[PDB]
């Protein structure tokens, strides 16, 4: 995937308490740079290279929108509880929508929605059509396929999002573009017959990593275990992989991290 | 930019 | 119903006496009532923030919840989730050296 942009929603009957009961995020490139909720009422940016290419008619314009799709929402809890017969008790509504340009120029295009966790519905791009996963989204389906909201629908994900995607990755062209070199350590803990390695990376840009445990050279991709990639508060991932040995072995193991940060995939022992 | 949307 | 993942962890490599921040994370949980707290020595950590409600591809909600700090020895940091899923509040020790 070259760029994607995209936005996702959630309406909550149970927040809970002193959470807003509405919030709506947007991604360009995995990147978050902008939000709504509900409390707050206003939509912003979360990134320096969209408020610095982005003037006010811009937000208050998105901000209309966001309150726009939020009372959609607001019904829209009614409306499926009557049709599933609730209360009920607590329920959710979510949707994702967006743009994904990938490395071969394809642009792919999507929009679905669930309730409860399951799926609800979604659109196919290709038939102009809605595609109900559940029997009360019939209703729904019928409701969206009788206006013209299919070619809006259609045009918006072939055109209007790509545009803006266009758009937003040239403002982060030099944030999005970022290396960032992976601080390593590796642990060890001595316990009841077992030695414990930990070998944890820290800040690293972009995402993906390739993080492992090797035995005299060779890797043992079975006997790991990995926390997979997690997000810092300042945009950059972290990452852990452990290994259970025979002590003392500690020096016989390596981790290898591997990264685009890295002109050649870093080794660190014990 | 977020798209507009329609009643469920 | 789903269990929320979770793992605590800091910014940089620990070192006593410099600037770091504490990270908490949850994931692969649903409903998407959560709660998430930074705690010291079993008081509430100062400065908690704490990103908007967001979910994978599967449907699934995740959250991360950041302060800024700095690690003292003999002084434990942890983090507490409470979530329906769970019968009662979970506590995740953090180890400032593994």
């Amino acid at each position: 995937e070259l760029h994607t942009l995209r936005y996702i929603s959630t309406a909550m009957t149970d927040p809970g308490p002193g959470q807003p009961w509405y919030v709506d995020v947007g991604y360009v490139d995995g990147e978050l740079f902008t939000h709504y909720n509900s409390t707050a009422r206003r939509a912003v940016p979360r990134t320096e290279w969209i408020a610095a290419n982005t003037d006010q008619q811009y937000w208050d314009s998105e901000t209309q929108t966001s309150q726009r799709t939020e009372q959609i929402d607001r019904d829209g809890l009614g409306t499926l509880q009557r049709r599933y017969n609730q209360t009920g008790g607590s329920h959710t509504v979510q949707l994702m929508y967006g743009c994904d340009i990938l490395e071969d120029g394809t642009i792919r295009g999507y929009s679905q929605d669930a309730y409860d966790g399951r799926d609800f519905i979604a659109f196919d791009k290709d038939t102009m059509t809605f595609t109900a996963a559940v029997p009360e989204a019939v209703p729904t389906k019928r409701k969206w396929e009788e206006g013209d909201y299919a070619e809006g629908l259609k045009q918006y994900l072939e055109e209007t999002c790509v545009e803006w995607l266009r758009r937003y990755v040239e403002y982060g062209k030099a944030e999005l573009g970022r290396r960032e070199r992976p601080e390593v350590r590796v642990w060890g803990k001595e316990a009841d017959g077992i030695l414990t390695l930990s070998c944890r990376a820290h800040g690293f840009y972009p995402r993906p990593i390739a993080v492992s445990w090797l035995k005299d050279g060779a890797v043992q991709g079975q006997d790991a275990q990995s926390g997979g990639i997690v997000p810092n508060g300042d945009g950059t991932y972290h990452t852990w992989v452990t290994i259970d040995a025979q002590p003392g072995d500690g020096d016989k193991y390596q981790c290898r991290v591997e990264h685009a940060s890295l002109p050649q995939p870093g080794l660190y022992s014990w | 930019r977020r798209r507009e949307q329609t009643d469920y | 119903d789903l269990t929320p993942k979770v793992q605590v962890y800091s910014r940089f490599p620990a070192s006593a006496g410099t600037k770091n921040v504490l990270n908490c994370f949850a994931a692969g949980f649903h409903p998407p009532k959560i709660s998430i707290t930074l705690m010291k020595d079993g008081v509430p950590m100062e400065g908690a923030q704490y990103s908007d409600m967001s979910f994978n591809d599967d449907w699934t909600f995740q959250r991360l919840v950041h302060a800024d700090f700095t690690p003292s020895s003999g002084s434990t940091y942890a983090c507490k989730v409470e979530h329906e899923t769970l019968k009662e509040p979970q506590v995740y020790k953090w180890d400032p050296e593994f």
